This record gives C-alpha cells, structure tokens and sequence, in this order.
C-alpha cells in the first residue's frame, strides 16, 4: 500500500495566516488521483480538493492545491473561523486506497485561565460504596494544563482520570474534566480534598477546596 | 493470464496511428472532399466521425484492452454464441492480406524506377507507348504515366482479362517478395519489435507529407487546386449520398472492429487510459487525410493550371492517382528523382504499417487460441507469409491487376460491415452499455460519458446499417476500364465475402446445437460472458 | 439531495460476526460503485472495501480481506458490509463513501454507524447529580454538573433540561478504564436561576435504553 505520511500532525494558526500542510507519498501518485477531505468534529469527512487542484462543490475559494509526484499541498490563503478541522489526503491511482495521517488545523486564541470547579461527592455515590470528586475547568487556552489532586497536604497520581474537550467551536476555548475516584473508606480517612490546576496564564496555581465536614 | 506488453506507451500509439493511417487518407479522402462539396463536405464527414466513427473506435479500443485476447477469443469470451464474429474478423483479414501488399509492391516497384536522371514515365517516345500517347491525360488518349503503369509496370494490357492471367512478372514478383520480408521481419518476434519498427512506418509519412506539402504549396497555381479541394458548396450536403459517402469513408478509414485495435490494445496495461488515446488516434487519421488532402491537391491545381490538363481528368481516386497523375506532376519539376523517391517511400510506408496491422490481427488471434503457434510465433509467422507470397503471385501476373481489383473490391467491406454490426450488436445490446462501463470504469477510473453509451447503444448500428444500405444501393457488377468482369468472377467475389459472414451464424448454430438444455438454456448459456 | 444512512453497528464479542448495512437514496445507486470507510477512535481513516457499479469488481484492504463481504442491493439502493470474524481493531466508526470516478474521490459521504467490538457486557449509566460546596452559591453564577459513571458500550445522549439550554454547557469525551466508561459535564448559569428554579440533566444510554433526569439539590 501506498503510506500517505501528512505534516505537521497538529497547527495552530490564528484567524488571517497563510498556512501550508504536506501530504506525502511513499510510492508516486497520479496527479489527478490525490484528494483532500476536511473532516469537522463531529461530523463525516467532506471531499474538499480533487484531483491536486480543484476545489470541490460549495469549498470556499480561499483554498488551493498544488504538488505532484510524491509531495502534494493543500494551502489556505486566509485562514477563518471555519478552517477548523482536520485534512486528509487521499490517493486513489491504486488499491488499498490509502488515506493519509491527516493534519488537525487549530485556532489560536489569547490566553484564559481555567474556571477551577469543585464538586464533592453527591449523596447517591456516597450511599452507593464509592467517592468520586470532580473538578471541572471550564474555559482555559493553551490546552497545556495540569491538575494536581490534593489531599490532606499529600499527592495522589493513582486514581485520577482526566477528559479534555475538543476546542470549542463558539470561542476557541479548550475545557478540562478531572475526577478522583475514591472507595468510601479511602473517602472518610482523609479530611480535606483539593485540586491544584496550574496554567500557562500564571505560574501560582488556581485553587478550590472543601473540608469534607462541609 | 500473463501477457507481454508494448513496452513503451508511444510504440502503441504509433502502432495505431500506423494502421489507421493508410493510403485512402491520401487518395480517397481528397477526392471525396473535391466531388462531395468541398469544405462543405466536412459537416458530414465532421458529424459521421463524431456520431458513429469515435465511438466504435474508442468501443473495439477498450474491449481489447480489458479482454486482455485477441480477436476470436475476446469475442467469444463477451458473447460466447456470437464467437463466429473473431473468425470473421480474423478470415476478412486474410483476404485482405492477398491483395492489399500488392500496393506495397508497385510502390517499391516504382520507388526501384524512380533511380534514373530522367523518370520513365515522362515520355511518350519509350517502347511501350502506343500512339494514342499523350504527355498528360486527356479525354481518349492515355498520358505518358498512364501508358506507363499499363503497359510496363503492370502489363495489363497483355492480358486479355481475369482468366487471361499471363507469365508472373518476376520483377513484381521480387518487389512483393521485399515487401513479405519487410513485413516477416518486423512481425517475427512480436510486438517487441513491431512497436519499434512502426516509429518508421509511421512517422515516415508525416516527415514526407511536410515536405511534400511545402513544395506542393510552392508550386505556381496551388491556390487553384486548393480553391477546387475546398471551395463550399453546401447544396451537396443536402443529398443522401454525401452522407453515406462520409459514413463509409469514415467507417473505413478509421478501421473500427478490424480485430486490429483488439489486437493491439490487448498489450497495454489494464490501467492505461484508452480513452485518450482514442480521441487522439482519431483525431490524427482525420487530420491526416486533412492535410494529405492539401498535399494531393496543391499539385493537382499545379497541373491544372500549368501543365494545360482539366481538372477533371486528373482528380482521381485510388491507384490511378498515387501511380498515374501524381507521377505525371512529379515528372515536370525540379529534383523530380527526389521528390519521386520521397513519394514512393511514403506510399510504402502508409500501406507497410497497414498490413502490418491485419497480419498482426491473425498471429494474435491465433496465437491466443492455439498455444501451440504461440510458442512457435516464428515458424507461423513464416508459414503464413510463405501463403500469402505463393498466392500472392497471381497479383504479379501481367493480369494481376484484375486480380487486385477484384479481392479488393469483394474481400473486406460488405462483410466487414456486418461483422462490425454484429460487435456493435453483441457489446451494446447483448453484453450490455452498463457492463461495458463498469469495465470501461474498473480500467480508466471513470465511467463513459452518456454521450458515448448513446452512441455504442443506437447510433453505432444504425450507422453501420445506414452504411451497408448505401452500400448495397450503389452496387454494380465489377468493371475496371471498359472491362466487364465475367459474371462468375461476381459469384466468385460473393463468396469471398460470403465465406467471410456465414462465420457468424456457423458458429453460432454450432455453439447452439453444441450446448444442453432447452432453448432458453441454450442461449442463457451461451450469452453469460466468460467472468460473469 | 443525495444521503446515506448506514445502519447496523454495535457491540460485538470478538471472534463475533456482523453486517452493517447503508440505505442510499436521491441518486441512481446502480450507477455508483460505493465503497466502506471506517475510521478508529484514533480519527485515522482506513478504507475498508470497493465494490463497483453493478457488483463485479469486488476490491479489500489487506486488514480486512477473507474476512469482510462487500455486497449491494440495486433493486432496494441498499449497500452491505459483511463483517465476520471480527476483532478489537475491527473496532471504528464506518462511514460509507460513494466514489465513481476514481479522480473525483469520494464525494458523498454517510454518517457513518460506530462498531465495538469488545468483550464487556453492557451496563447502565450509574448518573449521579453533582451539586456545588456548601458554600455559598453565590455568585454571580454557579456551576452544576452530571457523572454519567460506569456504562457500557458507547454512547450516552445527554442534555440539560431536556436540551432546553446549551449555551454554558460541556459534554467532556468519555474515557475507558476498567473496560467501564466515565463521562461528565457541567454547566455554568447565573445563580438568579438555580435553586430558583429547575436546573436538571436528563441522560440517556441506548444500549440500556436507561432514561433519567435528575435535577441537582444544595444538600
Ligand atoms: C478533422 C476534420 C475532418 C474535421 C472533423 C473534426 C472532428 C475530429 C471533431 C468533430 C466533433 C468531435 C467530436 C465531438 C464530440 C465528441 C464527443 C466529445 O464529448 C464526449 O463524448 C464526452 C461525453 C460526456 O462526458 O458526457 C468528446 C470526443 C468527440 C467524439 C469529439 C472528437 C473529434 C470530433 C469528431
Ligand atoms: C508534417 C505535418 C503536416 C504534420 C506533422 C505532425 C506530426 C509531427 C505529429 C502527428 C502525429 C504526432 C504523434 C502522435 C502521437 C504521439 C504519441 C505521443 O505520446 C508522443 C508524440 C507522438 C509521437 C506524436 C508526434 C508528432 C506527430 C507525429
Ligand atoms: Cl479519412
Ligand atoms: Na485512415
Ligand atoms: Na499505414
């Protein structure tokens, strides 16, 4: 099969620069059989660019490719809101019709520090034999983030399960869950839990606490 | 199936831009254009090509490329009741091996005169001149060349007629002799060498057509003859007979369901774009006979208006314009040797390309049915050449022209035409335009227009029937030259062509009686394509 | 407008066996050779299978060959995937792509219908509420949240008030440990309209049919 390797995986590229992703083959394709496909989240990939160069039905005309050979381009002149997707090229000169890694297209956004949420255990899981404490962080940039399980003053790296959202389409946020889970043994022997997020915007770390009795 | 392959794309196309373009381009096209309405003959000829010649062309094209078999077995594969077609293809073939190398030897037998300072045919002094002799043609006189052709080359008027055959001429005997080794030695190995030999034979006559067309041009009063090959007079396209002429100069010029493209197209590689190249071939056989066209007649309008000879007299069809008049205007310009020697080869080279393809069309065909002349290609090939010279020695009998001319007239093209009807029948109707495009699909990528489904499914036979009526309608028992052919020389040419059409439905009663079942098994079975 | 609608797909053992099927419509199906598409978890595209216009060129991919049929349906414009032997990897989303002309791509695409091929059993949501510290709702907006713990297989549709509002609101991706999957979300609103009124959210998980709306209380 023909690897279709795409670079770079991932980019981040605010609203108004000109951007460039490489797909290229291991074996040569026909210039008219390499396709780029953008794939929403969430929703089943669209063909975008057929043939190297043409753009297909309702594509809107700030894209372009170009490439032959082994070595293809899809460019975006004047990346938008919209570009935010992931591009898969394609060939399909010969069977297995192999698509490409694929490169996510990522909006750039000034900084916003974590909104830091506590939640102790609700009655139900108290009742139910377990304990599972969960700190939400609703709205951060950059996605590099870290949270830090505090308890009693002790650090718990076991335990803890973490979810990031994909970037919000509405304002380019990133969103974080977090969520320790605990037996309800482990839950009554310690006293005070709480959550540390610590954050490109500040190097202090952003705090919400509980004491158990509360 | 592990098959050899041309071994280069160019080789396939210049092998079938070699077989396509033959000597009716250069003297068959230009007449039509001249008698038929000049430029104006173009819309039928334009409309013909488009609606019916295309279409059977880029059809026999991508058969033979998906099949991956020659003639007898490609047919006999996609409708196996109607395999009587491939030997029909591949007998009409045959037939017209016998006489059509002949052309070839009177072009290397002229080609082999034209070497002396002053050209035979330009005096009417020389010892086979009578005197009825006349330096050019005029009406009850025969011109120096015309005297020339009958009566050295040929010596036709020694024989009395078709029975009357006469001593073989041994001079034509060797000039068709070089011609069978020309053709054995480009054919022996395969399409290993014919694919490089054909970047001679067919690109040879486009190096003299330029060069021919720059003097042709040169020449005082080739703007007259222009003005007579192209002047519109569109009144002419109103007539049914324009168009029948355009449909069967088509039809035949392009030679679509041969069995040649079969032949060949079964070498390419099951991915190659036959698509394209089919428009391309096409589009160079029509431009072609086009610009020969030009070639022909800028010389034509030379004579008319220099030499003092009609117009009428000299625009002529087939032999007696390649050999008598073009001849005659080479005679009477400067560096004549050259541009005879040049002319004569490019006649050689428009016919040696042409045969190669019908001979090819057999050892294919045959090759693939019979393994055992597949590995013995060289031995066959030899065997078979060996035929075609021993009988092929009638034409180079002093009546051999009677000969010539009476395969000619009967051997390919009444049968031809219900062959390539019954392949537009059995792919479009039978196998099917929805098969046929998934094939066409699965090969080139993308499926055939619904132009060309429309085509291959109702245009495609009614033009071939439109063809044969026309062709049936103008039918007049065979005469050359104030010679009446005896009336069993007609019975013996409708059973050259019969011979060729019975193929079709023996094969196919003997493949009905062949297969058990009731009537509807019999042909259930017999209709399932070879894959499905 | 042209649409596919595959259908089929969900939890299978390994060593197990399925068909997925997809219903096209707005086009000449018999027209168009279609071809399956899945995709992993990890948004890699794989092709899957070709087959063409009218059934007679049948093209696999080396992971799924001898083991999937392609098949199609011309008199219902219905598509099929055959898959029998299947595997963990088998696990992926599959969409269906029509792709006729080989230089055009594939220009329509399904929804696609997501297969698990695992060997855990299906289990109900454990949904708990979440509701905030004791202290002090105030303010000026409060966040509520709902862990949707401990079912299986994907996926679970939640919403918020019966889907009432969705501005403020975050569905994070589910994540698997112990072969059990654990998702949650939460929400910010302005503390003028909760415990004021009704904040609730309503879960539902097809492979239990489960359906509960809890609505999250201070204490
Ligand atoms: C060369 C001299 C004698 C004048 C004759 C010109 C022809 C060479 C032109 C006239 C119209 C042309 C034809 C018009 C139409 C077609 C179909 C045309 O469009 C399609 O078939 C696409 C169908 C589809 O995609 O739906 C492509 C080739 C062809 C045969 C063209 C090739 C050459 C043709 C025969
Ligand atoms: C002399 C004037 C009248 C006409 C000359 C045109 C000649 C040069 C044209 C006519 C047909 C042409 C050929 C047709 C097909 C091919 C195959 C292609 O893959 C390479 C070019 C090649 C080999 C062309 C070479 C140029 C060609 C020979
Ligand atoms: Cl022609
Ligand atoms: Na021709
Ligand atoms: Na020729």
């Amino acid at each position: 099969e023909n690897v279709l390797t795409q670079s770079p995986a991932i980019m981040s590229t605010s609203p108004g620069e000109k951007v460039t992703m490489t797909c290229r083959a291991s074996s040569s394709v026909g210039s008219s059989y390499l396709h780029w496909y953008q794939q929403k989240s969430g929703a089943s990939p669209k063909l975008w660019i057929y043939s190297t160069s043409n753009l297909a039905s309702g594509v809107p005309a700030r894209f372009s490719g170009s490439g032959s050979g082994t070595s293809y381009s899809l460019t975006i002149s004047s990346v938008e809101a919209e570009d935010a997707a992931t591009y898969y090229c394609q060939q399909f000169s010969g069977y297995p019709l192999t698509f490409g890694s694929g490169t996510k297209l990522e909006m750039k956004r000034a900084d916003a520090a974590p909104t830091v949420s506590i939640f102790p255990p609700s009655s139900e899981q108290l009742t139910s034999g377990g304990a599972s404490v969960v700190c939400f962080l609703n709205n951060f940039y950059p996605k590099d983030i870290n949270v830090k399980w505090k308890i009693d003053g002790s650090e718990r790296q076991n335990g803890v399960l973490n979810s990031w959202t994909d970037q919000d389409s509405k304002d380019s946020t990133y969103s974080m869950s977090s969520t320790l889970t605990l037996t309800k043994d482990e839950y009554e022997r310690h006293n005070s839990y709480t959550c540390e997020a610590t954050h490109k915007t500040s190097t202090s770390p952003i705090v919400k606490s509980f004491n158990r009795n509360e | 199936d592990e098959r050899e392959t041309w071994s280069g794309k160019v080789d396939f196309l210049l092998s079938v831009i070699g077989f396509a373009v033959d000597l009716a381009n250069v003297w068959r096209f230009p007449y039509l254009c001249y008698k038929n309405g000049g430029g104006a003959f173009l819309v039928p000829y334009g409309i013909m090509l488009a609606v019916g010649g295309i279409p059977l062309f880029y059809m026999e094209l991508a058969l033979g490329q998906h099949n991956r078999k020659g003639a007898i077995t490609c047919w006999g594969r996609l409708v196996p009741l109607f395999k009587g077609i491939g030997y029909a293809v591949v007998l009409i073939a045959f037939y017209v091996d016998f006489y059509y190398n002949v052309i070839i030897a009177w072009s290397l037998r002229f080609f082999f005169a034209s070497f002396t300072n002053s050209l035979p045919w330009t005096s009417c002094n020389n010892i086979w001149n009578t005197p009825n002799c006349r330096p050019f043609e005029s009406q009850g006189f025969q011109s120096a060349a015309s005297e020339y052709f009958n009566r050295y080359i040929l010596e036709l008027n020694r024989s009395e007629g078709i029975h009357d055959l006469g001593a073989i001429k041994w001079d034509m005997a060797l000039c068709l002799l070089i011609v069978y080794l020309i053709c054995y030695f480009s054919l022996w190995k395969g399409i290993s060498t014919s694919g490089k030999v054909v970047w001679f034979t067919a690109l040879f006559p486009y190096a003299a057509l330029l060069i021919l067309l720059i003097r042709g041009l040169t020449l005082p009063g080739s703007f007259l003859g222009i003005q007579y090959y192209l002047t519109p007079n569109f009144s002419a396209i109103y007539k049914a007979e324009v168009w029948a002429d355009a449909a069967t100069q088509v039809f035949f010029s392009l030679g679509p369901g041969f069995g040649v493209l079969l032949a060949y197209a079964s070498y390419n590689k099951y991915h190659n774009n036959v698509y394209k190249d089919a428009l391309l071939t096409s589009f160079i056989n029509s431009a072609t006979s086009f610009i020969a066209g030009f070639v022909i007649f800028s010389v034509l309008g030379y004579m008319a208006h220099t030499l003092g000879v009609r117009i009428e007299d000299v625009a002529t069809e087939g032999p007696g314009l390649v050999f008598v008049v073009y001849p005659a205007a080479i005679a009477t310009m400067p560096a004549s040797t050259f541009w005879a020697l040049i002319f004569f080869m490019m006649l050689a080279t428009l016919g040696l390309d042409s045969s190669f393809g019908g001979s090819e069309a057999i050892i294919t065909a045959l090759s693939d049915e019979f393994p055992k002349i597949k590995r013995n290609r060289e031995l066959f090939v030899a065997g078979l050449f060996s035929l075609y010279f021993v009988v092929g020695l009638a034409s180079c009998t002093q009546g051999g022209f009677y000969f010539f001319h009476l395969l000619d007239r009967y051997a390919a093209g009444y049968s031809i035409l219900v062959a390539v009807f019954f392949e537009a029948i059995a792919v479009s109707w039978i196998y099917g335009t929805n098969r046929f495009s998934e094939d066409i699909r699965d090969m080139i990528g993308f499926p055939p227009g619904r132009y060309w489904q429309v085509c291959w499914r109702f245009v495609a036979p009614i033009f071939l029937l439109f063809i044969t009526v026309y062709l049936l309608i103008g039918y007049e028992p065979l005469t050359y030259a104030d010679y009446v052919y005896p009336s069993w020389a007609n019975a013996l040419g409708w059973c050259i062509a019969g011979s060729s059409v019975v193929m079709i439905p023996a094969v196919a009663i003997f493949k009905l009686l062949s297969t058990p079942g009731s009537l509807r098994q019999r042909f259930t079975i017999l209709t399932t394509p070879w894959r499905d | 407008e042209v649409q596919l609608v595959e259908s089929g797909g969900g939890l299978v053992k390994p060593g197990g066996s399925l068909k997925l099927s997809c219903a096209a419509s707005g086009f000449t199906f018999s027209s168009y050779a279609m071809s399956w598409v899945r995709q992993s978890p990890e948004k890699r595209l794989e092709w899957v299978a070709e087959i063409s216009s009218g059934g007679r060129y049948i093209y696999y991919s080396d992971t799924v060959t001898g083991r999937f049929t392609i098949s199609r349906d011309n008199a219902r414009n219905i598509l099929h995937l055959e898959m029998s032997s299947l595997r963990s990897e088998d696990t992926a989303m599959y969409y269906c792509a029509r792709g006729e002309v080989r230089q055009r791509g594939f220009d329509y695409w399904g929804q696609g219908t997501t297969l698990t091929v695992s060997s855990a059993k299906t289990t109900a949501p454990s949904v708990y509420p979440l509701a905030p510290v004791c202290g002090d709702t105030t303010g000026s907006s409060v966040t509520l949240g709902c862990l949707v713990k401990g079912y299986f297989p994907e996926p679970v549709t939640l919403t918020w008030n019966s889907g009432s509002l969705s501005s403020g609101v975050h569905t994070f991706p589910a994540v698997l440990q112990s072969d059990l999957y654990t998702l949650s979300s939460s929400v910010t609103v302005t503390s003028s309209t909760w415990p004021s009124q009704s904040i609730t959210c309503n879960v539902a998980h097809p492979a239990s049919s489960t359906k509960v709306d809890k609505k999250i209380e201070p204490r």
